[PDB]
C-alpha cells in the first residue's frame, strides 16, 4: 500500500549556516480512495509545528504523490537530534513512523590529495582532475570544485566507502578542457565535512 | 574567522 | 609520507558480466629520492600474480603517483573473498596493507517507486523524474536512466543512506527537455542490484 | 533467461 520516505538534508545545507537544512518526508502510493495523508513531526521524542505541506501530485496508478519538509537547525542536526515523521492514512493498519538523525561516532576529519593528468591524459582535447579523500566520520561530506572563486560543475564523485577502520573514503574527477589547464588557471577541490575547521577546506592544483 | 565558498558563508569560529 | 587508497570495484562493473571489475591500489606523495614502489595482492591471504603495474606520474612536491590494479573475478567479489594489497617502500618503516572486500550480511532487493513531473514542474522547460531507491543491502548498487534502448546521462543520484533497519536508499533525478516528455517517450531508471534476479530491475514512467 | 542493459549483457539465470 502507501509507502514512506525520510530523506536527511543535504550534507552541504547542513554544513553552511546561509543554507537551510530540511528532512522530506515523502508518501507515495496514496489511493485516489483514501488520499489524506496526516504528518506528525518530532524532534527527540518532542512534536514540532513549523512544518510545511506540500500539495499533493497525481502518480501512476491512480495514486498520489503527498510531501512533507521540515526545516531542521543546523546546531541540532550536528548535535544528534532525532527526527519522526509520523504518516496516518485511513489505508493504513496503524502510522508509519520514520527515524533519521546524523551517525552517532567519533568525528574525524578528512584527507584531501589531488592528482594532476597523467602523460597520457595530457594528450587528450580534455583532462582530468582528481581530488581523494580518506580518514573522514561520519560520511556525510559535500565534495565541489571551483576556479577563479566559480563554480566548476563537470565533475562526478563516489558515494562514500566504508574503510575496515571505520571511517570513510572516496574520489573526483573534473574534466576541464585542456586549453583552461595550459593556460594556468588554479582548480580547486572544496571539501565540506564536520569535522573540519570550519566544515571547509581546500586542495589546490596547477599546471608546472 | 569565516569560511567561505564561492562568496557564501560556510561557518564562523 | 607515502599514503595508500585502496578503491573496490564500480558495482556495475562487478554486476554486469561483461564488464571486468578491477580494484585499485593507489600510492600518493611517494618520493622523486625513493620512488619504487612494491606492491603484493593477496585474494583471501592466498598471494595472486596478474595485477597490471601502471607507470608513475608527477604530483606537486616532487612526488609521483604509482597505481597498480587487479581484475577480479565477478563471482570472487560477490561471494565475499577480501583482497589485499601491500605497499613496500624505503621510505616505510613498515610496508602498508589495505583490505577491501564487499560487506558482508544479508542480501536485501530494492524496491523502486518512480515520481512524474509535479504541475509546477510541468510549467518549466526542462521536466525534471525521479526514481526513489530503498529496502537494499549492500549499499552497492548503480542506477541509470535510458529511454528507446539509449542512455539518458543529465541525472544524479544521492549516495545510499543508512536506514534505521540496516538498509540503505537514495533518489535520482533525470532531467530531460518538456518537448521530449510531451511527445510521449517512455523514461526508465534501470537499477542494478547484486540481490535482484540477473542483478537488474527497471521502472518507467511517461506522459498520461 | 538473461538480463540486458542498452545492449550489453548483465547477467544470467
Amino acid at each position: 500500500g502507501p509507502s514512506v520516505f525520510l530523506f536527511p538534508p543535504k550534507p552541504k545545507d547542513t554544513l553552511m549556516i546561509s543554507r537551510t537544512p530540511e528532512v522530506t518526508c515523502v508518501v507515495v502510493d496514496v489511493s485516489h480512495e483514501d488520499p489524506e495523508v496526516k504528518f506528525n513531526w518530532y524532534v527527540d521524542g518532542v512534536e514540532v509545528h513549523n512544518a510545511k505541506t506540500k500539495p499533493r501530485e497525481e502518480q501512476y496508478n491512480s495514486t498520489y504523490r503527498v510531501v512533507s519538509v521540515l526545516t531542521v537547525l543546523h546546531q541540532d542536526w550536528l548535535n544528534g537530534k532525532e527526527y519522526k515523521c509520523k504518516v496516518s492514512n485511513k489505508a493504513l493498519p496503524a502510522p508509519i513512523e520514520k527515524t533519521i538523525s546524523k551517525a552517532k561516532g567519533q568525528p574525524r576529519e578528512p584527507q584531501v590529495y589531488t592528482l594532476p593528468p597523467s602523460r597520457e591524459e595530457m594528450t587528450k582535447n580534455q583532462v582530468s582532475l582528481t581530488c581523494l579523500v580518506k580518514g573522514f566520520y561520519p560520511s556525510d561530506i559535500a565534495v565541489e570544485w571551483e576556479s577563479n572563486g566559480q563554480p566548476e560543475n563537470n565533475y562526478d564523485t563516489t558515494p562514500p566507502v566504508l574503510d575496515s577502520d571505520g571511517s570513510f573514503f572516496l574520489y573526483s574527477d573534473l574534466t576541464v578542457d585542456k586549453s583552461r589547464w595550459q593556460q594556468g588557471n588554479v582548480f580547486s577541490c572544496s571539501v565540506m565535512h564536520e569535522a573540519l575547521h570550519n566544515h571547509y577546506t581546500q586542495k589546490s592544483l596547477s599546471l608546472s | 574567522d569565516c569560511a567561505w565558498h564561492l562568496g557564501e558563508l560556510v561557518w564562523c569560529t
